[PDB]
């Protein structure tokens, strides 16, 4: 199961923390972030979410993490 | 846009502006061109849209 | 800190161009006379009203400021609106 | 301007329906006082609630 | 404010056209507390090769203004020593008018400031011929010496 | 009449020179970027400009890869009332818009001519304000040079 997590999940964990971009290209530089509701200024980062699928070391400890029920 | 002119190309994008150009005038250097000192305090210029 | 604001505002003048103006004022159940005469060859007025601790007919003031207002009603003035040029 | 009650006196400069509005509302229903209403859109306005 | 003949005039400025129409007016005060029953002449000509429409409105006692004629280089000084901020007694209390009496000047909200370098910049005017205007100067001069 | 002819005369004489700067600019703009050849390498070929929103400290670390930042000399104007640098036009860069795309950059790259036309309109009518070409990728490059 942490083999074929891989196969289904490797790399399509990332995600930019401006949702407007989706591409590492175009996720850099600065942007407004309304969704605070304040308005203010952030830096655009491509990131991985914290539990991924990228590896086999990887879907075998964010797949233990489903088994134990926390942040499934 | 007038990259393709002449050489006629495919105009992929050619329909499009590259921008504005735009060169401010400001409202005293017209009061200066209708001068009102010749005139009495009543009278005065005013222009219109 | 302060915004723009549309403020209705209101000044008077002499209507007339006669000189004497008289009567009695119809105040709430009473009466208070006057003459109101205007000084020639000047802007001034010379009301003469006699009465005074009579009853109260300051029901509402003339305030001629700058009141704070809304605008014309814009639902009327777009059925006709001013000439304009395209 | 003034008045002889020696108390107007003191408000000395005030419109004068600020003080006995009977009176002028008469007097301009006489027409010795016609009046215009005019906006001025481009006035600064206290923040109300 | 609005009459209906100066809706007219407006229509007719619009258009782009020329004109000019005299009529009683109601002029508000610059004080924003009375009315006048004025007279005014609206005179307009279009701005050619533009979209706007240039009016100059003119009272009828408007049709004259005095222009000085002070060329003698002694007069305007004869008239000038009068305006120093030290002859407070002989004369009245004065104020100058915030005007572009020319470019060495510089307009200031401290109106002693102003009456002071205007006194300095008549000082030295003779130089000053293709500098400053003689119109408002001496025109401004003449008055301090009638009152 | 004559003083609404002369006036409307003068100001439609305004206008038409600010026409004029307006045509020079657009010419030069269009005939530039015409000859403009795309890229997507400024390592090497740096696209040097100001960037308006820059910290006046002298911090080298405030440039970025692809570009050279300025650090222009600011002298004071009192026609504009602020600090004015004519030596070059100051660029504005949303702060949505990333300033080192490549989009970005060749606008950057093809807009210096238009410094070049910038000063030489000016030049010619020294009363001239803000004259500004407002790209269509965000960009804003007014001619002088202030934060
Ligand atoms: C004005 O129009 C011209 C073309 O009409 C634009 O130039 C063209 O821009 C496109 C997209 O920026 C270029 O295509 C790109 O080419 C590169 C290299 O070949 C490639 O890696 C990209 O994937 C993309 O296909 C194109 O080469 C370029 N030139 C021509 C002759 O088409 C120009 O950008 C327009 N003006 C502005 C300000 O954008
Ligand atoms: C502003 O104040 C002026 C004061 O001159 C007002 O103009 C006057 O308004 C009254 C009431 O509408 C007019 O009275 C009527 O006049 C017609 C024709 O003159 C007459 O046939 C009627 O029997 C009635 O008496 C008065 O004529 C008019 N004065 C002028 C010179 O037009 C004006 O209405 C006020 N309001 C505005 C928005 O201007
Ligand atoms: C440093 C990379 C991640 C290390 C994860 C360690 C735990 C992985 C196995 C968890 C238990 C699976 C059954
Ligand atoms: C004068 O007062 C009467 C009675 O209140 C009112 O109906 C009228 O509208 C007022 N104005 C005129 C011009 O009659
Ligand atoms: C201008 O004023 C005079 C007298 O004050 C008056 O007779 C004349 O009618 C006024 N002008 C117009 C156009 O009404
Ligand atoms: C204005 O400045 C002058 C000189 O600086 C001074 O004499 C005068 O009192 C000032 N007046 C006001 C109102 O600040
Ligand atoms: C505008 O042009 C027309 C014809 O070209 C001319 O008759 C008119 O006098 C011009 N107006 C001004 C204000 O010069
Ligand atoms: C128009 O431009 C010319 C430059 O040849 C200049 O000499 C002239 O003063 C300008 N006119 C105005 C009204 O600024
Ligand atoms: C574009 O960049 C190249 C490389 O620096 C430069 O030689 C060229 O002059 C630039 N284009 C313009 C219009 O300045």
């Amino acid at each position: 199961f942490a083999v074929i997590a891989v196969q289904l999940f490797k790399g399509k964990f990332f995600y930019c923390t401006d949702s407007s971009k989706d591409t590492e290209k175009e996720c850099i530089g600065n942007y407004v972030d309304h969704e605070k509701n304040k308005m203010e200024v952030k830096g655009r980062e491509w990131k991985r979410h914290e539990f991924h699928y990228d590896n086999i070391i990887w879907a075998l400890l964010t797949l233990f993490t489903v088994s134990t029920g926390e942040g499934w | 846009n007038i990259t393709g002119q002449f050489e006629n190309k495919t105009n992929l994008k050619n329909q499009l502006i590259l921008g504005v150009m735009g060169v401010d005038v400001s409202l005293e250097d017209i009061k200066r061109l209708t001068p009102r000192f010749t005139l009495c305090p009543n009278g005065y210029y005013f222009a219109i849209d | 800190s302060k915004q723009s604001c549309i403020t209705e505002q209101t000044q008077y003048f002499f209507d007339n161009d006669s000189k004497s103006f008289s009567g009695v004022l119809d105040c709430g159940n009473c009466s208070r006379i006057f003459h109101g005469e205007k000084l020639m060859n000047t802007n001034l007025i010379f009301i003469m009203v006699e009465s005074k601790g009579t009853c109260p007919c300051d029901t509402r003031l003339l305030i001629q400021a700058e009141q704070t207002s809304d605008g014309p009603n814009p639902c009327d003035m777009v059925k006709q609106p001013r000439y304009r040029k395209g | 301007l003034m008045a002889n009650h020696d108390d107007y006196t003191n408000q000395i400069g005030r419109f004068f329906g600020e003080i006995d509005p009977s009176l002028m509302r008469h007097l301009v229903n006489i027409s010795v006082y016609a009046f215009n209403k005019s906006y001025d859109y481009q006035s600064v306005c206290e923040p109300g609630a | 404010l609005e009459n209906d003949i100066k809706v007219e005039i407006r229509n007719k400025m619009i258009d782009g056209e020329s004109g000019e129409k005299t009529f009683r007016t109601l002029v508000k005060s610059q004080d924003e507390r009375y009315i006048d029953k004025g007279n005014r002449t609206y005179t307009w000509t279009p701005v050619n090769g533009t979209d706007y429409s240039l009016a100059l409105v003119l009272p009828t006692y408007s049709f004259y203004y005095i222009k000085a004629k002070l060329e003698e280089t002694i007069t305007q000084a004869r008239y000038s020593e009068t305006l120093k901020p030290d002859n407070f007694e002989e004369s009245g209390y004065t104020f100058i008018a915030p005007r572009d009496y020319c470019n060495d000047l510089k307009i200031s909200d401290n109106n002693t400031e102003f009456l002071l370098n205007f006194n300095e910049f008549i000082d030295r005017k003779t130089p000053n011929n293709p500098s400053c205007n003689a119109d408002l100067i001496n025109r401004v001069l003449l008055d301090a010496g009638f009152t | 009449r004559q003083l609404v002819e002369i006036a409307a005369r003068d100001i439609e004489k305004l206008l038409s020179n600010r026409s004029k700067a307006l045509v020079r600019l657009a010419l030069e703009a269009e005939k530039v970027q015409a000859a403009h050849q795309w890229r997507e390498d400024f390592a090497s070929n740096e696209v040097v400009y100001y960037n308006a929103k820059d910290d006046l400290d002298p911090e080298k670390n405030d440039s970025e890869p692809g570009s050279q930042r300025i650090k222009p000399v600011f002298i004071e104007d009192a026609n504009f009332g602020r600090q004015i640098s004519y030596q070059h036009a100051a660029v504005h860069i949303p702060t949505d818009i990333y300033e080192g795309s490549t989009i970005v950059l060749n606008e950057l790259n093809w807009t210096s001519a238009l410094d070049e036309v910038f000063k030489k309109n000016r030049e010619e009518d020294p009363s001239l304000l803000w004259q500004v070409f407002g790209s269509a990728t965000g960009l804003a490059r007014y001619y002088p040079a202030s934060p």
